[PDB]
């Protein structure tokens, strides 16, 4: 019927509605099996042919779509693909309607990470997981290879767009408090807990995106959250957000010191001097985060008073030492700014270089018959 | 300079303390946006709202500018800007709120967008109080009728739904403990109310949907009940293919009407949905009903759960059935104190009605049933002769009468726990704000010898050969002349406990092995 | 509820419908304890709609027999909502509709120790 519709909204329009308001109850009935992505594609489809809806339905299907996101887990791989295509195409047809879009993309975006943030960390109607979305969100934001075929009969930079404003509300929205009771205790970890869930999810989706679709942001969005920052000088998910925003900036090439450009260089350098004297202070997991940002860096900005930046660079080594990922970033960043700035800058402090470079120096079922192994359907510091 | 509470110094009345430069440009900038945008654009027009708002009398030219109708573009100016429009109409006493009450004969979507809007963000105002969000909704109690456009066979299903909604996001805001009996502008909207329980044009899964505000509050509403309950299910359910649209909306409103009466406790709701279920077995989800039971025996008043149980127990006078679904559930769960309360109620209530004719048996097992777990917590003067009554009943020497049996035995059972004691018996911030938007939403083998082996374990915590009647079990069991229905009782029960009698089952193996000898309904392999 | 639906059946396939009749019987049936006198209404006004319905097409000796034993069914059903309301609301058809004449006759013919203990101790 879903995909009938269309061709239903040739001979009796007025009755092809008419069937969509029976599927609401179902879905309703379905409220309270895995069966949800024939729901979502059924609805996309005949949206796309329906042009005139009862607008009761726009709070209904606002909590309609975030449950699949909360059915998501213990799904099969397959239909997975499946609900996230109903997704697409849902998203699809209610881009028709500029006013309707926005605001239900929003909602609905801020409720489902609402719910991902609501699944709580480990610390050392089956179980669900929260790690399993992102695979989700590469596709969300990787979905070329579908709106293509609807527009058969861009928009992920809309998607990239409205995610960006979704957490820029959520950022503002939530704040955080604490007390001591050098010393820490948080009044909300609840809320600490959402919040590095947050974190956990987005820097990686973030990245893997084009920055040029954040471009709208560079000068604006960082800023607050360096305004964040400012909040809490103390937070590891600061650090890290703000690293992959330069790395970001560093792939659009952002540095060529517009006011905008040169007000974010100041404030870059401003805060980068601040931490990486402020990092006395700082510990594991705290100070990691610090010395990450610190490489994060690009050599633009970092040019002035290269001398406050090798110390913790030194630390960045010789922590990298016990942390391998932390020592191979710092690296990066290294051979970069030498790439970059000239050697006689950086001569003075070749001699406290190269002694923090004496690190990864000094070290050194399954039977011949043929099963078609499902180990093979299964799919450092030496670096 | 407004917080310093100046705007004439820098910008004086220039026709009226209306400053319309402000909203000139407001409304050629958000209508020229589709004939472009921009996140600074719009905190740039959120700012200039602020400036408007910095200005007085505004807020009527906003009213009538979210009723432009370029093609739709004044809603569409209020859905760009709707956080700043609500956070300025909260101020607006009730001028705007009369403007609409007044233009809304016509306007429809945009009216009711709006009215959610002022909802919500009251809603979300409560940090300091919600008692503008509750002036607000007294004001519209008293408008209600300004505005008749809605709510009846004037308007389609679609726009009665819709005040439904924001009627119902009005009750969740505001205190049901005023405009919930007769409160000034409360029959305005009450009658109205009953009205649109009353249109069976709507859906019954809509209505009830509607409905399920009953927790906020007579002869009106049972009788609306009924005849709305009536017209849905004939006899049965499960009639209805499960899984077929109109059993999945059957279940729908079912289980809408259980939650819904389930914190409202309304006894004549209890009543009609007991009935409505003592009709077939387990045909209205008999394990909800019980759990709710459940849940409503720990909660409300003593008094309340005395006074409802009273109201079911006289609505008993199948008959029998009505008080078997339901009772025992509140008997077993209810606060003790309200049990003392009610059964001292009942006391010579039950005394003479102790002592065609099947009716009479249905009421006596009821009675037993009863009367056993009553005892079940403590030991008036009367209360010490009414042990007899009991005993004598199942002493007589048509299965309804060995029902019966089993009902005054398991009485006594009871009842014998503390008298005849000795030996000798005569065989978040997250959280809040995840609420607040669901909120904005709306939406988020044969059994009849257990007590006996009950009593067995408890005469074994009060306390080889015994007049516990092991040794008249004993010889019962012994011979194989007893009757086959008879073995499978006392073997199916000595099943349950054999611990009790371990310096006694140096004799057991005797009765039992005979019992085993040749062995011969529901499965005799099972108990073998 | 399945009212309409035999109503339906019976104005779409034209038969007597034994299952009609086993629905309307279900429908009259489960009034004993549960005083359900609107849904008695509903109940006795299907019965009409029904009794025209089989005198329309081809049920007419059909639900002549079916309400005429139902009447006196009702009749030996000694209540406290009884065929006093059958009648007293029947005051049109309680009985066999053929014609003329038998019909109306039968319409006219309906519409107008312990027990030692008792009877003598007290008697």
């Amino acid at each position: 019927y879903g995909l009938f519709a269309g061709p239903c909204k040739v001979i009796n329009a007025k009755d092809v509605d008419f069937m969509y308001v029976e599927l609401i109850q179902r879905c309703k009935q379905m409220f309270l099996v895995y069966q949800m992505p024939s729901f979502l594609q059924s609805v996309a489809s005949v949206l796309l042919y329906l042009d005139t809806v009862p607008e009761v339905y726009t709070p209904v299907l606002e909590h309609l779509v975030v449950m699949q996101i909360d059915s998501f887990p213990q799904y099969s791989p397959k239909m997975q693909l499946v609900c996230c295509r109903a997704i697409v195409k849902v998203f699809l047809a209610l881009a028709a309607k500029g006013p309707v879009l926005r605001n239900c993309i929003s909602t609905v975006v801020h409720q489902g990470l609402i719910r991902i943030c609501s699944k709580p960390v480990v610390l050392p109607w089956k179980v669900p997981t929260y790690k399993d979305y992102v695979d989700l969100f590469r596709h969300l934001l990787s979905s070329d290879q579908m709106m293509d075929s609807i527009l058969a009969d861009s928009l992920n930079h809309l998607l990239y767009d409205e995610f960006v404003k979704s957490v820029l509300k959520i950022v503002e929205k939530l704040d955080l408090t604490l007390e001591i009771q050098a010393n820490l205790h948080p009044a909300k970890p609840k809320d600490f807990s959402a919040f590095i869930n947050l974190v956990e999810f987005c820097r990686e989706i973030l990245p893997e995106k084009q920055a040029e679709f954040f471009e709208p942001w560079v000068y604006s969005f960082s800023y607050e959250l360096i305004l964040q920052s400012t909040r809490l000088p103390l937070i590891s998910g600061f650090y890290k957000l703000l690293s992959i925003t330069v790395r970001n900036a560093k792939k659009i090439k952002y540095f060529e010191g517009d006011p905008e450009k040169y007000s974010c260089f100041a404030l870059f350098v401003k805060f980068g001097k601040e931490v990486a004297v402020k990092m006395k202070q700082y510990k594991d997991e705290l100070l990691a985060s610090c010395l990450t940002f610190l490489l994060s860096l690009p050599h633009n900005i970092i040019e002035l008073d290269v001398r406050a930046y090798v110390p913790a660079l030194q630390m960045a080594f010789k922590l990298g030492l016990s942390y391998t990922p932390l020592a191979e970033v710092g690296l990066n960043a290294l051979e970069e700014w030498s790439i970059y700035i000239d050697r006689h800058v950086m001569q003075p402090y070749y001699k406290d270089i190269l002694p923090c470079l004496d690190g990864y120096l000094k070290t050194s079922f399954n039977k011949v018959v043929l099963k078609h192994l499902k180990k093979t359907k299964n799919l450092s510091l030496e670096e | 300079l407004h917080r310093a509470g100046l705007l004439h110094n820098i910008l004086p009345s220039q026709s009226t303390d209306l400053h319309h430069s402000v909203g000139t440009e407001l409304l050629s900038l958000v209508y020229k946006g589709i004939a472009s945008l921009d996140l600074s654009c719009k905190q740039l027009a959120s700012g200039l709202l602020e400036l408007a708002f910095a200005f007085g009398g505004l807020c009527e030219r906003l009213v009538s500018l979210l009723l432009n109708p370029a093609v739709s573009h004044g809603e569409y100016f209020y859905s760009l800007f709707s956080e700043t429009i609500n956070t300025e109409l909260l101020k607006n006493l009730d001028l705007a709120v009369l403007e609409l009450m007044q233009s809304s004969v016509d306007n429809t979507k945009m009216v009711s967008a709006v009215l959610n809007g002022m909802l919500d963000q009251s809603f979300r105002e409560r940090a300091n109080q919600k008692h503008q969000g509750l002036k607000l909704a007294t004001t519209i109690l008293q408008h209600w009728k300004k505005c008749d456009s809605w709510w009846a066979k004037d308007s389609p299903l679609e726009t009665k739904m819709a005040v439904l909604a924001l009627l119902a996001k009005i009750l969740q805001i505001d205190s049901s403990v005023s405009f919930n009996t007769s409160h000034g502008s409360f029959p305005e909207v009450f009658t109205t109310y009953i009205s649109l329980l009353a249109d069976t044009k709507l859906d019954l899964h809509l209505k009830g949907q509607a409905v399920t505000l009953l927790p906020f509050f007579l002869e009106e509403l049972r009788r609306v009940l009924e005849q709305l309950i009536v017209a849905h299910f004939p006899m049965q359910s499960r009639e209805f293919p499960p899984g077929t649209p109109r059993f999945n909306n059957y279940v729908d409103c079912m289980k809408k009407f259980l939650d819904a009466l389930e914190l409202s406790q309304s006894p004549m709701l209890l009543e009609l949905m007991t009935e409505v279920l003592c009709r077939e077995q387990q045909h209205v989800m008999e394990e909800l009903f019980q759990s709710s039971f459940r849940r409503i025996a720990r909660r409300g008043s003593c008094v309340t759960q005395v006074g409802l149980l009273e109201s079911v127990y006289e609505m008993f006078r199948t008959r029998q059935s009505f008080v078997d679904r339901s009772l025992l559930t509140l008997l077993w769960h209810c606060s003790l104190d309200a049990l003392r309360e009610f059964f001292s109620t009942i006391v010579v209530d039950a005394i003479d009605v102790l002592k065609t004719f099947d009716t009479q048996i249905t009421k006596k097992m009821g009675y037993y049933k009863i009367l056993d777990v009553m005892y079940s917590r403590l030991p008036n003067e009367l209360t010490k002769t009414l042990i007899k009554l009991c005993y004598d009943a199942f002493t007589e020497n048509l299965e309804r009468r060995r029902l019966y049996h089993c009902a005054a035995y398991n009485c006594a059972i009871s009842v014998i726990c503390c008298v005849f004691n000795e030996l000798k018996f005569y065989q978040s911030t997250l959280s809040e704000e995840m609420s607040q938007f669901d909120f904005s939403t709306g939406v988020q083998r044969h059994e009849c010898m257990a007590p006996l082996t009950a009593l067995v374990k408890h005469m074994h915590r009060s306390l080889r050969d015994l007049p516990s009647w092991m040794k008249f079990l004993h010889g019962k069991l012994g011979n194989p002349i007893v009757p086959l229905n008879i073995r499978l009782f006392l073997a199916k029960l000595v099943i349950n406990t054999e611990e009790v009698f371990r310096p006694y089952a140096k004799h057991w193996l005797s009765p039992l092995l005979q019992l085993a000898a040749s062995e011969n309904g529901e499965g005799i392999h099972y108990m073998v | 509820n399945p009212a309409e639906n035999f109503r339906v059946l019976v104005k779409q396939k034209k038969a007597s419908f034994e299952e009609a009749s086993n629905q309307l019987i279900n429908h009259i049936e489960q009034f004993l304890d549960t005083n359900e006198t609107p849904y008695f209404m509903k109940s006795i006004d299907c019965i009409r709609a029904f009794r025209e319905e089989a005198i329309k097409f081809s049920e007419e000796q059909r639900f002549n027999n079916f309400l005429k034993a139902l009447q006196e069914k009702v009749e030996i059903k000694q209540l406290n909502h009884f065929w006093e309301i059958v009648v007293q609301d029947g005051i049109t058809l309680i009985t066999k509709e053929e014609a003329s004449g038998s019909s109306v006759t039968a319409e006219e013919a309906k519409k107008f120790g312990g027990d030692v203990d008792d009877l003598l101790d007290m008697i």
